[PDB]
């Protein structure tokens, strides 16, 4: 049950949200969803968003800390 | 011939449901067309695409899910038998893939336009 993983991707990617609103963003749209209707398909979309927005949010900040590691230790067989 | 029936209740109730996405699509890429749209409005539409995304995933997969049921009262009654039931979710899930395939292609080309 795979059918909306580059769907949810295109959508984190138009959001661009951060670690800082990403729960504000998420709760705005659980909200207005929820508002609008409750069944067993949303209730599985949203929380399939929600995972999906948080390792979003934190792949984000995981690759940069490996840059920054990664970048460290060859600049330190590189001047050393 | 019964299951061709419960497939025709599924893919008009698909369609309503990628229909009811375009019109708000509509709605919404009307909205973007705002003169001196600032930042933060543009945000707000991006929020309200997710929600009508959202809303056009999980009814679509709230379609599939009550069609499933229709003819696993069929299976255990006994009106369809095993190569008739393994067709009936053969072609439940081509409408299924094919109500994900516009789906899809209507949010990205609001994407495209906001």
């Amino acid at each position: 049950n795979r059918r909306y993983d580059s769907e949810f991707q295109t959508m984190l990617q138009h959001l661009q949200p951060t670690a800082e609103n990403a729960y504000e963003y998420f709760t705005k749209i659980a909200t207005s969803l929820f508002e609008s209707g409750i069944n067993w398909g949303r209730v599985v979309a949203l929380l399939g968003f929600g995972y999906r927005l948080a390792l979003h949010v934190y792949q984000h900040g995981l690759t940069g800390f490996l840059g920054q590691v990664t970048r460290f230790v060859v600049d330190f067989m590189l001047h050393h | 011939a019964d299951p061709k029936k419960v497939l025709d209740q599924a893919k008009d109730q698909m369609e309503n449901v990628v229909r009811t996405l375009k019109q708000e699509l509509e709605e919404l890429a009307k909205e973007a067309r705002k003169l001196d749209l600032t930042q933060s409005e543009k945000i707000e539409l991006k929020l309200r695409y997710i929600v009508a995304h959202l809303a056009a995933i999980g009814d679509i997969e709230e379609a599939i899910r009550e069609a499933k049921e229709e003819a696993d009262k069929l299976k255990r009654a006994g009106l369809v038998n095993s190569q008739q039931f393994d067709e009936f979710k053969r072609r439940l899930e081509e409408l299924h893939k094919e109500a994900d395939r516009k789906r899809a292609d209507y949010a990205e080309e609001f994407r495209n336009k906001l």
